[PDB]
RNA sequence: CGCAGGUCGCAGUGGCAAGGGGGACCUGACUGUUUAACAAAAACAUAGGUCCCCGCGAGCCCGUAAGGGUGUGUACGGGGGC
RNA sequence: GUAGUUGGCGGGUUAAAGGCCCGCCAAGCCGAAGACGGGUAGGGGCGGUGAGAGCCGCGAGCCCCGAGAUGGGCACUGAGACA
RNA sequence: CUCCGCGAGUGGUCGGGGUGUUUACUGGGCUUAAAGCGCCCGUAGCCGGCCCGGCAAGUCGCUCCUGAAAUCCCCGGGCUCAACCCGGGGGCCGGGGGCGAUACUGCCGGGCUAGGGGGCGGGAGAGGCCGCCGGUACUCCGGGGGUAGGGGCGAAAUCCGUUAAUCCCCGGAGGACCACCAGUGGCGAAAGCGGGCGGCCAGAACGCGCCCGACGGUGAGGGGCGAAAGCCGGGGGAGCAAAGGGGAUUAGAUACCCCUGUAGUCCCGGCCGUAAACGAUGCGGGCUAGCUGUCGGUCGGGCUUAGGGCCCGGCCGGUGGCGAAGGGAAACCGUUAAGCCCGCCGCCUGGGGAGUACGGCCGCAAGGCUGAAACUUAAAGGAAUUGGCGGGGGGGCACCACAAGGGGUGAAGCUU
RNA sequence: GUGGGGGGACGAGCAGGGGGCUCCCAAGGGGGGUGAAGUCGUAACAAGGUAGCCGUAGGGGAACCUGCGGCUGGAUCACC
């Protein structure tokens, strides 16, 4: 039974990232899954992001750049402070300054860079490098 | 089975993604809600009523033409059901199991049967319950309700 | 180490097979697991140019089917030790 | 399993006497002969009253019949029935038979 | 065969119970736990004990090897046990007499079972009538 | 049938009437029968088990015989042993 | 598992609420989200160890709270003790 | 004798931690090394589709009242430096108050159809229960033909046969099974299911602009089904055959072979509840090259034994083989994963002691389930490589092998 | 102030059982397991000389043998 689609939209990410695919189809969705992708295309792992629309809740057509060495979400959704960023950030992440985390923040869902300099913490969502 | 079958199917209808009023139809709402009180006096069952509809008469869906849902529209012009339609289909296919297990008291494939169609009758009555659509003290007594046969 | 992938006999997505007698033994296997040679069979041998095509002597000639359990098999020849390498490959038994 | 014993039911007039296997073989008999039994005639479930061995009657349509010693019908007898009171059985073919 | 098991956000207890389930199946927690040191160990849970020597008796040395190593049989005086201990060092079983008290002490090797080639012994003499052994067989004290 | 209170004696089922109890071994399963008049038992019987003679014009038994018992029966039976 | 056991009403006692105790009424109270029973242990600040998560208690010594004064009970005086 | 480590210390035995990803939240494993309950229904629990509006419980940010002192970290200072003492800041993982945010979780309300269930249609199937019938084969019985053997074995013997056998013919009875077709074919949760016709049921697959609208997953405890043997009571009994009887073989032979043989095997009602109950691989869902055989449904094209038929191609669902990426100690798995993930349950933590003892529950019994410890021990174990070996297979060769030959030795006396 | 009889709540202690929880001692046996190789065979490893193993039942100096069903972890990944 489906249960998480964020997981399963990123996982398979990493399933047609690795096969060197040049799109990646998305379904079923939700805004959690949009709101990260557009995170992902802002630090410049992720292409366009298309959007179809069927009667079965809508679908995203990814355009994949080979920007991207691992990704997967963080399971379960952690609560994290704002002073606890730094931990989670060595857990999941190599090297102080390459990788990102998604946060799901109460300002939205933002790059643990962006909730670093807003001074607020939240629910882990991903982390991409 | 529920469980550990050796065929997971995927049969199903592919309806349109935003299903609209078909062009062709020579039939007004009203006359499309007219029809289905018809057949439902007639004694078919919501399910088949919807085939009726759309093999006989061309109407492709109620909903995008009407705005209504079958049993939503029979419920309006006094069609009331004693269950909801899956639940009594489930009652009906146990009693003719239970009726059948009298005379053959060892027929154990057909008493997995009736424990597989006597569970799925009490999931559903989990949630009707939980949506008040059959009242909270509703109890499946295969003797109780024999008269759903 | 679990030799062969097939078990020794292709039974397939069943529990349980019917099972047979062997001719010359009784060990035997179920239906599958037990050699079912196949010979052509005919009473007395080329007799047929002193018979047959003299008198009138019409002779019969009938397809005999025998089986057997790895014992047997193995004992008459049926069925050698293959290689590993020669054990993926599909040859007739000789009819 | 009975109504106030365990295993020895029936045969719990008894008392500790005549030993485990004497009072198991009297109940294996007895919850048959006092349990309820279809009447060969109208098919009644009912307890059919043993005038004596191998005398049965009917209290419901009055069926007064012979059959075992201590069960109304025995393996054997229950297929050497007279054909008279196999009449539901004969239309039941003719029901299956006919269509 | 797949994710490991409880792993819910909310699955904290439930995890927690289930980890402790299998720490019975360590050996090293379930006799630590259980009391099982203090209740057959003849030392009792102490490091050593003292005790009476009985009889020099001498045990023989596993297979490989070919030698009797000459120990002591001892009985404990807080418990009554009787142990067979061990009497190192050349020599070192002329020092030992028949009914001198003698302080008993492990005689190490793997989890405190015997030691290398000697089968079945765990305990080693160190005290004879209150002067350690290594001492006078080193010359630096005398026996009293 | 119950509840509350008061009260007398050494003693209140006050006379009459009216089980001492427990552990263990042997032995016969049990209820039952027995040497009227020295033996009531561990003896006999018993339900249960098993074997044998028997298809009835049988098998076994009684009678000199005529004939009879089992038998107004029939192997889920009759008789005879253990 | 529980039978003053769980609660209600009326009282007594107490410096003071309370099945704390008592008279009456009811059948309730706890339990697999682990009752009940058994075992072990004074609780905390804390301490040892590990890069850390964590594991352990050397959770003896110093500080705070508790209980006890050979075992078990009961009272006097007093603001306060059952010392 | 000499050298090494540390040094007012340095050693021994214990206990804790590290060791140790051998307790695994971070962060293990379960085909074969220990490890998936024999299978399934489901309670608590845990985990759960999408959109819209409300609350602000969780959650996040700020602040306050607090979380004794000591201890801890940082900074300053004072003892000669130090240890230590003094001053200040932080923490001491938490509780509560106030004010803010609403991304995710939670709750409430409205709306959907993608997961699920309920349907309709034509087909498929050894799926089940019940009834009726058949097919050869077999054994036995009665009669006829015909003499003297048959049967069995490595070879015999036991055994059957002269009151007629084996063999052949005409009839009868009985119980079990369902040959070929027939397949890594089919169905089923597992166990399991194979003759035909019929009746009553069950579960799936495919086709569908049918109905409901998250009704779902897993599932501790609880329940149900569950080969063979075995137990209880009845019926039946052809063949086979534990136990037993005999003939052989053998050093022995209470085995292997032969003759014979009783439970049992079969049916009914109940019990047992185990198996190499195995894919040694828990269930649900998603993603990830392909090629090839075959089964069911369906759609398109081409033919037609004009058939429910055949071939080519596409989709869905099964069932085999080879093999991407990837994984693995390797054998190997690889869209039917042992790959990348998301959930939930079960199980494992060196070997032996030991599936043993005690207790409890279950059972008519056999016994079953649950299940240690003392003690003993340094390996047990997986996969693969080289060899050695085999009363396994194949090929080559040799008068220190044989075949075809010739001469001998082994016996006498004597030399050695 | 008291001395008797008594009623009450609290309640030691001594008499008894009743249950467990534990713990010792015990003629004798019961199934076991380690030595070092003493005896009898040769059951497993090769087709281990009757392929092996699992469950169950019977039998036997013992390893074990036989019947039934199952498995390959077989000595066969292969009919026509
Ligand atoms: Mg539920
Ligand atoms: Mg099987
Ligand atoms: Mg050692
Ligand atoms: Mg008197
Ligand atoms: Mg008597
Ligand atoms: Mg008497
Ligand atoms: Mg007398
Ligand atoms: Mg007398
Ligand atoms: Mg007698
Ligand atoms: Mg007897
Ligand atoms: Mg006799
Ligand atoms: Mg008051
Ligand atoms: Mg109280
Ligand atoms: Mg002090
Ligand atoms: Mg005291
Ligand atoms: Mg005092
Ligand atoms: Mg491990
Ligand atoms: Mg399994
Ligand atoms: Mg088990
Ligand atoms: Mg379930
Ligand atoms: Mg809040
Ligand atoms: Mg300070
Ligand atoms: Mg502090
Ligand atoms: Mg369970
Ligand atoms: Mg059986
Ligand atoms: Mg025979
Ligand atoms: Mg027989
Ligand atoms: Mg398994
Ligand atoms: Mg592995
Ligand atoms: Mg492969
Ligand atoms: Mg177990
Ligand atoms: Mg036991
Ligand atoms: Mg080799
Ligand atoms: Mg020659
Ligand atoms: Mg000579
Ligand atoms: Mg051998
Ligand atoms: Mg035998
Ligand atoms: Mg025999
Ligand atoms: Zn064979
Ligand atoms: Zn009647």
């Amino acid at each position: 039974v489906m249960l998480d689609l964020l997981s399963n939209a990123l996982t398979a990410i990493k399933n047609a990232e690795a096969m060197g695919k040049r799109q990646v189809v998305i379904w079923p969705v939700n805004k959690l899954i949009y709101y990260t992708l557009r995170v992902l295309q802002r630090y410049g792992y992720v292409g366009e992001i298309e959007y179809i629309d069927d009667g079965r809740g809508g679908k995203y057509v990814v355009q994949l750049l080979g920007k991207i060495n691992d990704i997967g979400a963080i399971r379960p959704r952690f609560p994290v402070k704002y002073r606890e960023i730094v931990e989670w950030e060595q857990k999941y992440l190599p090297a102080r300054q390459i990788g990102i985390l998604v946060i799901s923040t109460s300002q939205g869902v933002m790059s643990h860079l962006e909730a670093k300099e807003k001074k607020i913490g939240g629910v882990l969502l991903a982390y991409v490098y | 089975p529920h469980r550990s079958r050796h065929k997971k199917g995927r049969s199903s209808s592919v309806r349109p993604p935003h299903p609209t009023v078909p062009t062709w139809i020579q039939y007004t709402p009203e006359e499309v809600e007219q029809l289905a009180v018809e057949l439902a006096r007639r004694g078919f069952p919501p399910s088949q009523i919807g085939i009726i509809l759309r093999d006989q008469y061309g109407i492709p869906l109620v909903k995008p033409i009407t705005g209504k849902k079958l049993t939503k529209i029979l419920e309006e012009h006094g069609i009331k059901q004693e269950l909801p339609e899956d639940l009594l289909n489930l009652i009906r296919r146990a009693l003719r199991i239970r009726k059948h297990l009298e005379e053959h008291p060892k027929d154990m494939a057909s008493r997995r049967g009736l424990q597989l169609v006597e569970s799925k009758i009490h999931r559903l009555i989990k949630y009707y319950k939980r949506v008040g659509k059959i009242p909270q003290d509703f109890v499946y007594n295969p003797e109780a309700l024999s008269h759903l046969a | 180490p679990k030799k062969r992938k097939n078990r020794g006999r292709k039974k397939g997505d069943k529990g349980r097979e019917p099972y047979v007698y062997c001719d010359n033994c009784g060990k035997v296997v179920p239906r599958s697991k037990a050699i079912r040679l196949t010979v052509p069979y005919s009473p007395v041998p080329p007799d047929l140019a002193r018979e047959l095509e003299k008198q009138g002597a019409i002779i019969s000639r009938y397809l005999v089917t025998k089986t057997y359990c790895i014992n047997c098999a193995v004992f008459f020849g049926i069925i050698k030790v293959r290689p590993r390498e020669e054990r993926k490959k599909r040859v007739p038994l000789q009819q | 399993p009975f109504s106030h014993t365990k295993i020895v039911g029936p045969a719990g007039r008894y008392g500790a006497r005549y030993g485990m296997g004497i009072r198991r073989k009297v109940t294996t008999i007895e919850v048959k002969q006092r349990g309820k039994h279809r009447c060969p005639s109208c098919r009644s479930l009912v307890r059919l009253e043993r005038l004596a061995f191998g005398i049965w009657h009917c209290p419901k349509c009055g069926h007064t019949f012979a059959g075992g010693a201590y069960v109304p019908q025995t393996i054997l007898g229950k297929t050497i029935a007279p054909e008279e009171l196999k009449g539901v059985e004969a239309e039941k073919a003719k029901w299956k038979e006919a269509a | 065969p797949g994710k490991k098991s409880p792993y819910g956000l909310f699955a904290g207890g439930k995890l927690k119970k289930k980890r402790q389930k299998f720490r019975w199946n360590d050996v090293t927690y379930k006799r630590r736990m259980l009391g099982l040191a203090e209740k057959y160990d003849p030392l009792e849970g102490a490091p050593m004990a003292r005790g009476i020597v009985l009889e020099k008796v001498g045990v023989e040395a596993r297979k490989p090897n070919a030698a009797v190593r000459k120990c002591v049989r001892v009985q404990l005086v807080k418990n009554g046990k009787v142990v067979t201990a061990f009497v190192p060092y050349d020599g070192g079983l002329n020092y030992i007499n028949e009914h001198d008290e003698v302080i008993i002490e492990r005689i190490g090797g793997p989890e405190g079972k015997s030691l290398g080639d000697i089968p079945g012994v765990r305990f080693k003499v160190v005290k004879v009538n209150g002067v350690s052994l290594w001492a006078i067989w080193r010359g630096k004290k005398q026996k009293p």
